[PDB]
RNA sequence: AGCUGUAAGUAAGCUUUGAUCCAGAGAUUUCCGAAUGGGGAAACCCAGCAUGAGUUAUGUCAUGUUAUCGAUAUGUGAAUACAUAGCAUAUCAGAAGGCACACCCGGAGAACUGAAACAUCUUAGUACCCGGAGGAAGAGAAAGAAAAUUCGAUUCCCUUAGUAGCGGCGAGCGAAAUGGGAAGAGCCCAAACCAACAAGCUUGCUUGUUGGGGUUGUAGGACACUCUACGGAGUUACAAAGGACGACAUUAGACGAAUCAUCUGGAAAGAUGAAUCAAAGAAGGUAAUAAUCCUGUAGUCGAAAAUGUUGUCUCUCUUGAGUGGAUCCUGAGUACGACGGAGCACGUGAAAUUCCGUCGGAAUCUGGGAGGACCAUCUCCUAAGGCUAAAUACUCUCUAGUGACCGAUAGUGAACCAGUACCGUGAGGGAAAGGUGAAAAGCACCCCGGAAGGGGAGUGAAAUAGAACCUGAAACCGUGUGCUUACAAGUAGUCAGAGCCCGUUAAUGGGUGAUGGCGUGCCUUUUGUAGAAUGAACCGGCGAGUUACGAUUUGAUGCAAGGUU
RNA sequence: UGAGGGUAGCGGAGAAAUUCCAAUCGAACCUGGAGAUAGCUGGUUCUCUCCGAAAUAGCUUUAGGGCUAGCCUCAAGUGAU
RNA sequence: AUGGUAGGAGAGCGUUCUAAGGGCGUUGAAGCAUGAUCGUAAGGACAUGUGGAGCGCUUAGAAGUGAGAAUGCCGGUGUGA
RNA sequence: UCGGUGAAAUCAUAGUACCUGUGAAGAUGCAGGUUACCCGCGACAGGACGGAAAGACCCCGUGGAGCUUUACUGUAGCCUG
């Protein structure tokens, strides 16, 4: 949703692994991944801020 | 400063100066009377000889 | 990091599965010298104090990457930390305790 | 726990009593050079004064001192009498020179050029020169900007806008207000007036010294009128805690997880297989391509010069005294004007506005200035006194890093012996030049030879990797051979074609070529070039429509009477 | 004729020749403005496909340059002209 | 229908680098040399020798993106002999 | 001539004949004929419009410079107020 320093520290150092907030999304790294896992609070966040 | 230019009638420039009116009078400096240069427009009301 | 009168392995080279004694560390290219380990054989001219002589069988130099301290408990290679013991260091084997090298 | 610079080891040695090293502090620091005892052809010569060593004595040597201007305290005193000039002492070290002249402020100030010539104009207040200071400098608190019902001292950014305007109305030059934002700070003098101090004067007044007081306009202050001060507390100016002040960056530094085996190999980090760590899969080395071999990384713990300069921080602060302003004060050779000039976007003239020189030369609150000549009414302000942080500009440097930047004719002129060999009297100009191998194991020994060179042997994975050392192209120079050539006229090839030799990426193949036919190179410039018109000795390398900003027009996409920051 | 010195480029020296001022002078040399300007000359690097000119009026301190028209090409449109 | 210089339009080959994906390599990469191979062209593979560590392919994206000529610059090397 | 040492200018590649013609109007290289075994050395100078020097004569450039004057425009300076 807005930041957790505990998983982002856990997923930091494995390959093909990356980690964002709803905010700081882009298109680049959407595009790379092959899978997205989302929260269900950020899902929400990001589903207002586009609508 | 006192440089300007100096100006024809088809308005060609020269460079020039605008010299002041020095005169050379016996005033009393700091210590003794010294015969010194001064301007006619200085000493006009701005010192005494 | 090692010393100089201590027992290792060798992990890489033509020798690989030997151990030995070094005698020798260099620090400031990092290559020490270890008995039975990347012998040369030097062409020996007539020096001042001696006949011309043929070959010389002799040790080398070699890495410090190539090579790797006992454990002393099990006499498997380790790696080294470091402890402090009433503000003395001493090296730790990462797998059991204390190993004592002084020659 | 090794060490005795880069540049190597011998001989000598030093080192756990803590060396070499890594930070901090201190001592020593020849000579020249602003160079400063005098001189001088820089890195040298020649002195003196006072102490000290030595000398029977000098000689000699050593240690300090001896420049010019300036500041602080003194006496002094010629043409001509005290006085001062001037001169002569004691103390201090205040300046000089060199700036990084990149940025900032002043003084002085071009020309090529464009206008398709050229002179007003432009290039341009540019380049260069000189002087100043500084870490920033400059500017700065309305005698304003504007005409709303107004506004925030200065500076900077985006817009206003290539607008308004200037202009041989040509080339071209080119604002401002308004608005949106970064940063946000108003403080002190002179004069009135009051109270003391000394001299003239007779202490009445004046002069000057000190201290309060107050520095602003729909008028402020003094006198006239009226009742309050550390409440707040602010060192970026305007006073200060100088304070126990509670991580400089917590910086040198220290700790810092986790891998074994087999195959090929000269050597594995590679392939195969089975495991592990991860707040660490950044990076670089290690005999080849390593998260788990090394240095390291994330992270944690950390001390001197230190404090982050941060939180009540002792003292000290500013708890305001409101009305009329009637009288007094409110910056003079100033404002302003004429002449000649310059700067303002403005071409010198109606110059409104702001500066220089020469001549003139005022008003004082019923005053004065501005509002693009000038007059009147209105609006705004109150010059001729000063100080002021921030946001802003640049980087010879330093620390830590980054790159659809170069990779040895590139990239700094310079990866190495670089502003060096070399050239020039001198100012100055200015190169070429990287790669053995993992490891020096850098070829013991034998043979030819005067030696250089080599042939063996040997090290090595490799010696056509041997220091003229990775790879090793072409021009060029050679040695061998298969086909061919001494009756032949030639842009040297092309189409045809016997004979001879070979045997491929195996397909109606390759090499040579007796003989026949056709046939005057390339490039540029030209009406037209085989051209006796140009250029190229050959080979290799390098070597030329690009980027920013704006306009216009096409294609693409999104939205659409709205689109866009 | 020697040794020390002096005169410096909008300048100097010249028994005068445009003569000399470091193998150069109708205005020295070194650096910078400066990548001056050059309507002039030379050069400007890979391939195939489609179309395909002009060397002419007119104005020009213009004549070996330039501007507009003419003639070329590409794309939309009108659509018998 | 398809000759073509100034010139206009179009479609492509190669070079260095970047992103992503997917691959090759000491059982030997790039470079170099040879060849009787493929493609309408620019040009692309394969095999063998040499060499001894990096390099292709696909799609897209950026350019210091292609030399035979400039009395071109720098190096090597000839001719005259 | 022999022994030692050993350059340079120039140079598109070259197996580089003559006559009469042709042609950018003066040909080793083109046409038609004539002649001519391959390769050197010593000599000569008719041609290669030979070499050398981006013609200094001539014209051009809205290119420069030096000098002249009753060319235009200015000016240090001089005279007078
Ligand atoms: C000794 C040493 C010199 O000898 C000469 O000077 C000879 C004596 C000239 O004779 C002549 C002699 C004299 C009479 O001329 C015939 C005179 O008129 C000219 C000026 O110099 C020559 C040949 C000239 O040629 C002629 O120059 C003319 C301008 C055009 C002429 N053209 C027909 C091709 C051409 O051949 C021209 C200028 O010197 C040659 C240039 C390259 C030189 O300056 C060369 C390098 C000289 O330094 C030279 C070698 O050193």
């Amino acid at each position: 949703e807005n930041e957790d320093v505990n998983v982002e520290l856990s997923a930091r150092n494995i390959p093909g692994v990356q980690v964002t907030t709803a905010q700081g999304l882009n298109v680049l790294d959407i595009t790379n991944a092959d899978s997205l896992v989302i929260t269900e609070a950020a899902a929400k966040k990001v589903e207002e801020v586009l609508g | 400063a006192s440089t300007g230019n100096r100006r024809s009638h088809a308005l060609n420039s020269t460079k020039r100066r605008w010299n002041a009116n020095l005169q050379k009078v016996r005033i009393l400096v700091d210590g003794k009377p010294k015969k010194v240069w001064v301007s006619a427009r200085a000493l006009k009301s701005g010192k005494v000889t | 990091h090692i010393k100089k009168g201590d027992n290792v392995k060798v992990i890489a080279g033509k020798d690989k599965g030997k151990e030995g004694k070094v005698i020798a560390t260099l620090p400031k290219k990092d290559r020490v010298v270890v008995e039975g380990v990347n012998i040369m054989k030097k062409h020996q001219k007539p020096t001042q104090l001696n006949p011309e002589g043929g070959i010389l069988e002799t040790e080398a130099a070699i890495h410090v990457s190539n090579v790797q301290l006992l454990d002393p408990k099990t006499n498997e290679p380790t790696r080294v930390g470091y402890k402090f013991v009433d503000g003395k260091k001493v090296r730790i084997a990462k797998k059991s305790g204390e190993e004592i090298k002084s020659n």
